[PDB]
């Protein structure tokens, strides 16, 4: 995985230095792998929150074992999807221009193009599926801290789990913060891959202006996402001895939600 | 990747002594001309501050009525070409100029004891009056010296067929102002030929379809290779080019010419074309013409005058005059006459001025090996050509924007070539070189130019004439006077030979690269060839029938073996082409062109014969290749049912009966997205596709004006050509003989621009004047705008496209280092785009802003003809018309009301601001079906 | 910060050059060329009887002196000449008092009978000490308007 | 497309809004065979609320698509339903259909 | 494009293998529940 | 060398168009050549080390390499002769050049400053005649006098003047 990262940071150092045109993108098709993999990688991350957040609405319990192995699967599928809209631009250094800021020249981002909603969907999807994931960790990082029996390891998790303490009232504030965040990451990922759906459907192209892209890109993101959840849990269930937690009924139900999508 | 907390301390250098004419920040157009084939074109070049920047046509010149050619437009890069010669080379070793005069005047004193016996000269078909007059001083100071004129493409047959039919030599001047029926056999007259611009406008001026037009030219073309005349041709016929020589003999027997004695029966469809043409020339006798191209043998040009004088075209349409060039008896026969003299060691001083025959030799005339059999062989060329590799001396060229010379266009209208800049490298042009041979070395070019024109000016003063000659450029006082002719018959009494069977290689000059003298020009090389949109490749074009016979594709690499010599050429199937015949392009494979045309393969000059120099029937194809790149820009060459959105076609048979016969009646389309009002200047364009002959001069005019970067062939095959304006061939139906239509595609400047709502940082926005503003600096390179653009006009600087033939764009060590010589050809009011920045045809805002601001400064409004876009005043046919739409008396708002007016892709309401006119193509009743 | 197109490979109206010996990017015009708008062979564009350099000068101003041109002349004379010939033409400009062959005042009999050609000849080609103007005025309308104002300065000594 | 999908998202408002309506008329008159648990009535309320959000997600995205790229073949639907008085029923869909029963 | 997409799985698994080793790869208190919920349902039966 | 103090030179009565002749006629306000500086300094203070740099530029063909202080980014395409013609005096963009021994930037050329007068010219538009009058302080009622000069000059609206093509051509 690290040698694959050295291929990542070298295909980026070659891209920044030589240009965005080492990609084989033509002028008719200016959007190639850089956007096929952006919509794919962000599509993977959407069924990691359908497990972590959308199933919390339905109060279902086949989500508990597959919670973090999918919620943390979202973030790292956004950390590889949040780079393509920051790197497929021909001038990546001016990617702060897609953000609203008083910047000594009266230009602001457009707010009519879905590449301007993307930087508002991807940046929200990042810093909400990170906080909802870090929220789901403070109780666990308190379990890792109390069971560490190793100074500077107990301090590491003791610093991440801020002061968790358990708590009768700290758990009620958690149950409402986790429900509302689940109730906010349900329309978020219904809109993040719907906004990513709209960087095709607002164009007058024949194969792109299909109006049913929002409830079909979302359905495609949940479709490709559960495939990646299964691809990453069959090894985590087999190699890591988690047969007593991620039971085969989780895959029976993930295979059905991957079918309903 | 450049980065800095502050941009460097940019310096402001003023003049040391500012001229009384240079106002900093203003174009200051000049008036010069360019020797294309010895004949002038009459330019009007943008001289910003001493240096030229943009070449435009001189509206007072007959050879170019305000619009330039394709080669002529891109010859501002040929000047600002870093591969241009910068110092003379003595035997390859770089040397000074004053060392040449030491060893050139020492050769004249060695050529004076002998009465100038070995002072042969190989200029190429010069018509310059001051160069003719110095040729006269050289041939009387050295009486035995000879001056062989060799141009590889020039009038070798038309000038030898003119004296074959008339006795003495004549110079015909075809006029298409009054020509209802043109029948030009192999006539590529709307071509880079010296009369190409005028014969494109005078032919387009006949097919100006309007609200009430009923009579239009017909132009029967009869040509083996589809050419830029076949676009305007209404009945083009793919002929073998061996039948043309007796396809005119059939027309010269229907028209009554006494002793033609035709032979070699034609065809079922070539004969039906020659009866319908002759039955169309007998009607409207006085207003018609029978043109003949250069590829035909001299006996055909003799018949071209046998029919023109039979239809009474003399004095009306065809005008014979005194020969503008000095001697028309030179060319392929004069090159062989000198080469047989260079053999056996007769030549001692061989000044090859601009011909470059070591490359241009027909491969039967062994000039490469005949050279170096002489002791002293000079050369004065702007590029170190394949002769400079083999010649002893090589004087720098002094490109025509740096040389004090003159030209003489067709009909004799001399134009003083006017140096805009002093030569970047020490020039020493053809006049400053003969001054060394004549014996007056220290006498500059301007000194001899007035020392000749003070003799030729007998009327009035000189400074009232010389400056008026320099201001207008056109002197129009040496107009070639008419000449009574006789047309002595019997020239066709010789029977035509037995028709030879076999595939025929027809030798053709390349539209873009004429004869290889401009192969290092990256602008007219990246420019796509007209019918086959290839850019950096010479190919063997075959018809679809004569390639399915050989089992050939669009990418194979055949080995054309014609009379012993093999060339190993690619292949590109061309639907309009003729059966069992291939064509070639002149001037591609140059071992020493420079850094641009240095290895663009398939040198087609090594297949000629000097007896069959334009077409021959002894070819063996025998494919020996599998796959080639063949970077073409278009892609699909078929109107995929998308007529009414692409170029709409029709015919005058159904235009007189219903003017609005292709304007679809559609209701006002509903648009949720507001509506904005443009009460200021409403900048709109009206293209007339009826007259867009794909000259590709508008493609280079947008490059010369908008600093558009050349792209390598490796990145054009990837579909990354930077061309804001493109012409689209579409090949409707019957892939053996398809009609071909052009829709020159540029940025429509859509009012409901879909490419604007899709820029995240809001770079590309619309204007209050009404044209999509691409802002190259706010562009972060998202490149989404092209995907929303319905026409895919927006081109993206994917890599650092800048000086690309001089630095491969896939590097980055030099992508911030710019060639200092190239920085001058760039327009000082158009952004030189970096990488990662999309661009598009901006209606030349560099011309709208500089003219509106000049209008607001003077508190007046913009005149109708004051803002001409770069592609509008370069189109010879004047297809593109740009102007205010709110000005009711404008040539656009009176041109968008025509019944042919339509916009591309009106099914999606972009409200395009350019509105093409349909292609009405005047079919004959008894020839169509 | 990113200098992408802050410095471009093109020569703006004034900036240094790395190809020419005197880095200018503004090359001198070739000596005897005539531009499209600058003919300068008549009695108007040069103050000579027919444009000949060995001509006889022009006694009256060739262009029609409209009343809106004298206010253009008095404004142009106040720019160029007045800094060194004085605002009222008596050669007492703030710089004129510092030139060693002090600029000759008007209103003296030497410069009244001097024709409008000389007043234009020195305005375009200068004198033995006055450097050539006309690359500063650069417009025949304002070139003769200055001569017109000096023609009316001498109307009140 | 998504014209048959914007009905599906509105088929689920009627059958859930009707589900709470019919369960209330049966419980107001005391006709139900089971007392409605106040936490599972909150489930029908969460379904009804989530489907006003889905309905506004499918009707607006159908409009945001057709409005952005206004191809005159997809436009005449929202064009005729935004002019001549139909915009009064259009601004009710934005405020009285989504924004009022989303805040409530 | 291949050396960036196939290298993007590096940046995915560089973080996903760091998450497994550093953080609990499966929720603990959410699996403490559904164990307290299974005993609460087994209590009635 | 020498530096060319404007304060000393304009104090001699130089009307700011003696040098910079191409203003009010061209897009680029030109810098005077060596012949202008040598128009007086051929005998004013010749043989002085302060002015021996125009003589070094007059005898030698080299032109003076003036350091540019107002450095626009070459993709913006400023245009004089339309600010000077529409009543935008030489101040308010260059500051008081009459009190500048060395020319420095006064307005930082932000494009929030160029658009500030393009979106609202009445706050800075002055009479056409008092453009080269550097002592021009805006009146207390700059608006409703600059508002009146906008219709007098027909200066275009904030919608036509801030639309990506005025600048950035
Ligand atoms: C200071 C640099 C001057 C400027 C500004 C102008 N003039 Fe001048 N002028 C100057 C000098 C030092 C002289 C003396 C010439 C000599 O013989 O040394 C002059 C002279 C003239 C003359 C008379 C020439 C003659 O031979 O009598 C004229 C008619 C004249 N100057 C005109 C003139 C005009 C029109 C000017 C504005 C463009 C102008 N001068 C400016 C110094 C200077
Ligand atoms: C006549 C109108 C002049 C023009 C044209 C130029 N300068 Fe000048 N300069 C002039 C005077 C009368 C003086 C002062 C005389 C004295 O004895 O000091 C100057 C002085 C300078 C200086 C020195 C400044 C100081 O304080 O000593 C410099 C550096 C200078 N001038 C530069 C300069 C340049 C670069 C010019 C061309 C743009 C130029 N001067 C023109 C009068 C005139
Ligand atoms: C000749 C004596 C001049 C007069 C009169 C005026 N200016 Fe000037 N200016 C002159 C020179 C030789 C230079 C370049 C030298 C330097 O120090 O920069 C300038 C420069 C400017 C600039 C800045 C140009 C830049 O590099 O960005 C400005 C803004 C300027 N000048 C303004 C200005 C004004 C308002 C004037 C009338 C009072 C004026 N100049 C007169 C030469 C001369
Ligand atoms: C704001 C609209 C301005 C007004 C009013 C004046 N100037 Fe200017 N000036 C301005 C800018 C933004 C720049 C730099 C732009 C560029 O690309 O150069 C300048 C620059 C100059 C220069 C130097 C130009 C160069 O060397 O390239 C000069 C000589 C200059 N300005 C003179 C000048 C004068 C005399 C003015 C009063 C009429 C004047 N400027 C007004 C902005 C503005
Ligand atoms: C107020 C003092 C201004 C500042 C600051 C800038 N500009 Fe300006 N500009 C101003 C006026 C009153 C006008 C006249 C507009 C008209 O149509 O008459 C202008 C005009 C221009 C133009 C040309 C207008 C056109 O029709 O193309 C340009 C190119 C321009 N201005 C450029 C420009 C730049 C780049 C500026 C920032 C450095 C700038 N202007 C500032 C007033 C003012
Ligand atoms: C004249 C009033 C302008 C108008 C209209 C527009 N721009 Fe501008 N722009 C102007 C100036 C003087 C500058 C220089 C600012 C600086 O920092 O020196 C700019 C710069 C920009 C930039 C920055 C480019 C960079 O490489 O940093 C951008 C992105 C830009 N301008 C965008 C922009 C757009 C999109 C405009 C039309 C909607 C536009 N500008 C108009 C002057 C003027
Ligand atoms: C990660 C994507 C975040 C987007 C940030 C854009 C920065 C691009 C850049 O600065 O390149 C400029 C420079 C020319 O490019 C370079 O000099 C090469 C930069 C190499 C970066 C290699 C590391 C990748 C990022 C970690
Ligand atoms: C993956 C990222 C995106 C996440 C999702 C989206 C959320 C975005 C949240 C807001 C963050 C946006 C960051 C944009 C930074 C733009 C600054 C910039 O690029 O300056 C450009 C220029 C080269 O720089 C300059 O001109 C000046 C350079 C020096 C200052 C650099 C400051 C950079 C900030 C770091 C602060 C370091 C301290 C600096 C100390 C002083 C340094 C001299
Ligand atoms: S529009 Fe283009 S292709 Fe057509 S004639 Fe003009 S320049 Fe040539
Ligand atoms: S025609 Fe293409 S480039 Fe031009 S405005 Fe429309 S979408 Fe943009
Ligand atoms: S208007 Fe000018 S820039 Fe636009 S396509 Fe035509 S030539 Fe090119
Ligand atoms: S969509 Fe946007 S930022 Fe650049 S290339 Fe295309 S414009």
């Amino acid at each position: 995985a690290a040698l694959g990262l050295l291929m990542y940071l070298f295909s980026l150092a070659v891209l920044f230095t030589v240009g965005v045109g080492v990609w084989g993108i033509n002028i008719p098709v200016a959007w190639g792998f850089d956007i096929i993999n952006f919509v794919w990688w962000i599509g993977i991350g959407h069924a990691g929150t359908l497990i972590s957040a959308i199933l919390l609405l339905f109060r279902q319990d086949w989500r508990t074992s597959i919670n973090r192995a999918a919620e943390a699967m979202t973030i790292f599928a956004v950390a590889c999807a949040g780079i393509y809209p920051l790197v497929h631009t021909g001038r990546p250094w001016l990617d702060y221009w897609m953000l609203p800021y008083p910047g000594t020249l009266g230009m602001w981002p457009q707010f009519r193009s879905a590449l301007e909603w993307d930087v508002f969907a991807i940046s929200t999807y990042a810093t909400v599926s990170i906080l909802f994931w870090y929220l789901g960790l403070i109780p666990d990082l308190a379990s890792l801290r109390d069971r560490a029996t190793n100074i500077w390891v107990k301090r590491f998790y003791g610093f991440l789990a801020l002061g968790w303490r358990g708590g009768a009232r700290d758990w009620n504030r958690y149950e409402v913060a986790s429900l509302i965040l689940a109730g906010l990451s349900t329309p978020l990922v219904l809109s993040v891959h719907s906004i990513i759906s709209l960087d095709f459907a607002i164009s007058q192209l024949p194969g792109w202006h299909v109006t049913v892209f929002p409830p079909y890109f979302v359905a495609g993101a949940v479709y490709c996402g559960f495939a990646m959840v299964i691809l990453l849990l069959v090894p985590l269930r087999r190699w890591y001895k988690l047969h007593d937690l991620i039971t085969i009924k989780h895959f029976d139900l993930m295979g059905k939600v991957m079918l309903a999508s | 990747c450049q980065f800095a907390l502050k941009q460097p301390q940019e310096k402001i250098v003023p003049y040391v002594r500012q001229p009384e004419e240079i106002i900093h920040g203003r174009p200051l157009f000049f008036a010069t001309a360019v020797t294309f084939a010895g004949f002038g074109v009459g330019l009007l070049v943008e001289s910003h501050e001493g240096r030229p920047t943009k070449i435009e046509g001189n509206p007072d010149h007959p050879a170019s009525l305000g619009s330039t050619d394709l080669i002529t437009q891109a010859m501002i890069l040929t000047m600002y070409d870093p591969d241009r010669s910068q110092a003379p080379t003595n035997a390859g070793q770089e040397t000074t100029w004053d060392a040449f005069v030491a060893a050139a005047t020492a050769a004249m004193q060695a050529q004076t004891a002998k009465q100038g016996a070995g002072l042969r000269v190989l200029s190429g078909s010069l018509t310059s009056p001051t160069l003719i007059a110095q040729k006269q001083q050289l041939l009387t100071q050295f009486p035995q010296a000879k001056w062989y004129e060799y141009e590889p493409v020039g009038r070798d047959n038309a000038n030898a067929g003119a004296r074959l039919a008339f006795g003495a030599d004549v110079h015909t001047i075809y006029r298409l102002d009054t020509a209802k029926v043109i029948v030009g056999f192999d006539a590529d007259f709307t071509a880079p030929s010296p009369t190409g611009v005028r014969m494109a406008r005078q032919l387009a001026d006949g097919r100006r379809i309007r609200k009430g037009t009923k009579e239009v030219n017909r132009l029967y073309l009869a040509e083996s290779t589809p050419s830029i005349t076949g676009l305007l041709a209404d009945h083009r016929l793919p002929v073998r080019s061996s039948q043309i020589e007796h396809l005119v003999r059939a027309l010269a027997t229907l028209v009554g010419v006494p002793n033609v004695a035709a032979g070699a029966p034609l065809s079922d469809t070539e004969k039906k074309w020659v009866e319908a043409a002759a039955k169309d020339l007998q009607a409207n006798r006085g207003a018609c013409v029978v043109l003949v191209g250069e590829s035909q043998p001299p006996v055909v040009h003799a018949l071209g005058h046998a029919i023109n004088a039979q239809l009474g075209n003399v004095g009306s349409t065809v005008v014979y005059t005194e020969p503008v060039e000095d001697d028309p008896s030179g060319g392929i026969a004069a090159l062989s006459a000198l080469t047989q003299e260079m053999n056996a060691g007769t030549v001692e001083v061989l000044l090859m001025i601009e011909s470059n025959p070591v490359y241009n030799a027909p491969a039967d005339i062994p000039f490469a090996e005949a050279l170096a059999k002489v002791p002293l062989s000079m050369h004065v060329g702007l590029y170190r050509d394949e002769t400079a590799q083999q010649s002893v001396w090589h004087i720098n060229g002094a490109h025509f924007l740096e040389a004090w010379g003159d030209v003489r266009a067709f009909d004799g209208t001399t134009t003083i070539v006017q140096p805009l800049i002093a030569p970047l490298y020490n020039g020493k042009s053809a006049i400053e070189v003969l001054n060394v041979l004549l014996g007056k070395p220290q006498e500059t070019g301007y000194q001899t130019l007035t020392a000749y024109w003070q003799t030729q000016d007998a009327s009035g003063n000189f400074r009232v004439f010389w400056n008026t000659a320099l201001h207008d450029g056109v002197i129009t006082a040496t107009q070639a006077r008419s000449r009574q002719v006789t047309l002595q018959q019997g020239f066709a009494d010789a029977a035509p030979p037995a028709p030879t069977q076999g595939l025929e290689i027809v030798f053709r000059p390349d539209p873009s690269l004429w004869d290889g003298a401009f192969a290092n020009n990256a602008w007219l090389q990246e420019t796509p060839k007209p019918y086959t949109k290839l850019t950096w490749d010479n190919v063997a074009l075959m018809s679809v029938r004569t390639a399915n016979a050989l089992g050939l594709k669009n990418g194979d690499v055949v080995r054309l073996t014609y009379q012993g010599r093999s060339v190993d050429a690619p292949v590109w199937v061309q639907p309009g082409h003729a059966d069992d015949s291939v064509t070639v392009h002149f001037g591609f494979g140059r071992t020493a062109a420079g850094r641009v045309g240095n290895n663009v393969g398939f040198n087609a000059y090594r297949l000629r014969t000097s007896a069959t120099p334009w077409f021959g029937v002894g070819l063996e194809v025998a494919k020996v290749g599998e796959n080639y790149k063949l970077a073409s820009t278009q892609g699909h060459f078929l109107m995929e049912g998308r007529k009414k959105d692409l170029v709409r076609y029709g015919t005058l048979a159904e235009y007189v009966e219903d003017e609005k016969f292709l304007q679809v009646e559609k209701e006002e389309p509903i648009s949720l997205i507001g509506e904005y009002e443009y009460n200021g200047y409403k900048w709109g364009m009206s293209i007339d596709l009826n007259v867009c002959n794909s000259c590709n001069a508008c493609v280079v005019a947008c490059q010369s004006e908008n600093n558009i970067p050349v792209v390598g062939k490796d990145e054009v095959w990837l579909g990354r050509e930077m061309h804001w304006i493109r012409i689209d061939q579409y090949y409707v139906g019957d892939e053996h003989t398809p009609n071909v239509y052009n829709m020159v595609m540029l940025c429509q400047q859509c009012e409901h621009a879909p490419c604007e709502i899709v820029c995240p940082v809001a770079a590309t926005v619309h204007d209050a004047e009404g044209l999509n503003n691409m802002v190259y600096n706010r562009c972060v390179g998202t490149k989404y705008c092209s995907n929303n653009c319905p026409y895919k006009v927006r081109r993206f600087n994917f890599l650092q496209y800048q000086d690309v033939p001089y630095r491969s764009p896939i590097d980055a060590s030099t992508e911030n280092d710019s060639i200092p010589v190239l920085k001058m050809m760039r327009n000082p009011d158009v952004t030189v785009r970096a990488r990662g920045v999309m661009e598009k045809c901006t209606f030349c805002v560099q011309r709208i802003n500089e003219a509106r601001i000049q209008a607001r400064t003077e508190n007046r409004r913009i005149a109708d003809g004051e803002i001409m876009t770069a592609c509008q005043q370069v189109c010879p046919t004047q297809a593109i018309v740009f102007g205010d739409l709110n000005d009711p008396q404008a040539r656009v708002v009176d041109l968008k009301e025509q019944p042919l007016k339509y916009t591309s892709l009106d099914k999606l309401n972009t409200k395009p601001r350019v509105s093409y006119l349909a292609k009405i193509k005047n079919l004959n009743p008894d020839l169509a079906e | 910060c990113h200098l992408e197109m802050y410095d471009q490979a093109k020569y703006k109206p004034q900036q240094a050059s790395e190809i020419f010996a005197d880095g200018a990017s503004a090359r001198p015009l070739v000596e005897h060329t005539v531009a499209r708008g600058r003919l300068r062979i008549d009695a108007t564009s040069t103050g000579r009887v027919d444009g000949d350099p060995n001509g006889a000068y022009v006694t009256t101003i060739p262009i029609r002196i409209t009343p809106e041109l004298l206010e253009r002349g008095a404004q142009r004379y106040r720019i160029y000449c007045a800094v060194c010939h004085g605002v009222n033409g008596n050669g007492r400009g703030q710089v004129g008092l510092l030139l060693n062959p002090r600029p000759p005042s008007f209103y003296d009999q030497r410069l009244l009978d001097m024709p409008d050609g000389e007043y234009y000849d020195v305005l375009v080609n200068g004198r033995r000490t006055m450097y050539p103007y006309g690359y500063r005025v650069q417009s025949i309308s304002d070139r003769w308007a200055i001569v017109a104002h000096i023609r009316e300065l001498q109307k009140n000594p | 497309s998504m014209y048959p999908v914007t009905y599906i998202a509105s088929m689920l408002i009627l059958t859930f809004g009707g589900g709470i309506i019919a369960l209330a008329v049966l419980k107001s008159r005391n006709l139900l065979p089971f007392g409605i648990p106040v936490d599972r009535l909150h489930d029908l309320g969460k379904f009804l609320f989530a489907f006003v959000a889905v309905w506004a997600y499918v009707n607006f995205s159908e409009y945001l698509i057709i409005w952005s790229g206004n191809v005159p073949e997809l436009t005449p639907w929202h064009g005729h339903r935004s002019a001549g008085g139909w915009e009064i029923l259009g601004i009710v869909m934005i405020f009285g259909h989504f924004l009022l029963p989303f805040m409530l | 494009d291949i050396s960036l997409y196939a290298g993007s799985f590096g940046w995915f698994f560089f973080l996903f293998f760091l998450f497994i080793r550093l953080l609990p790869a499966i929720s603990i208190f959410e699996v403490r529940d559904l164990v307290h919920k299974t005993e609460t349902e087994k209590a009635l039966a | 060398g020498g530096g060319f103090n404007h304060q000393l030179h304009v104090a001699l009565g130089m009307d700011c168009r003696y040098c910079h002749t191409a203003v009010e006629v061209s897009a680029h306000a030109n810098i005077p050549p060596t012949e202008t500086c040598m128009g007086c300094h051929s005998q004013i203070i010749s043989r002085s080390e302060k002015v021996a740099f125009v003589w070094q530029s007059w005898e030698t063909g080299t032109s003076i390499q003036w350091n540019k202080v107002h450095d626009l980014p070459k993709f913006v395409y400023f245009n004089h002769s339309i600010h000077v013609a529409k009543g935008v005096g030489c101040s308010t963009c260059h500051g008081r050049i009459d009190q500048m021994r060395v020319v420095y930037k006064t307005q930082p050329l932000f494009m929030s400053w160029c658009l500030d007068c393009h979106r609202n010219p009445e706050k800075y538009v002055r009479p056409r005649e008092e453009v080269f009058n550097m002592a021009w302080t805006p009146p207390p009622n700059q608006l409703e006098v600059g508002r009146r000069l906008v219709q007098e000059y027909e200066i275009r609206s904030s919608w036509e003047l801030t639309n990506c093509a005025i600048c950035h051509r």
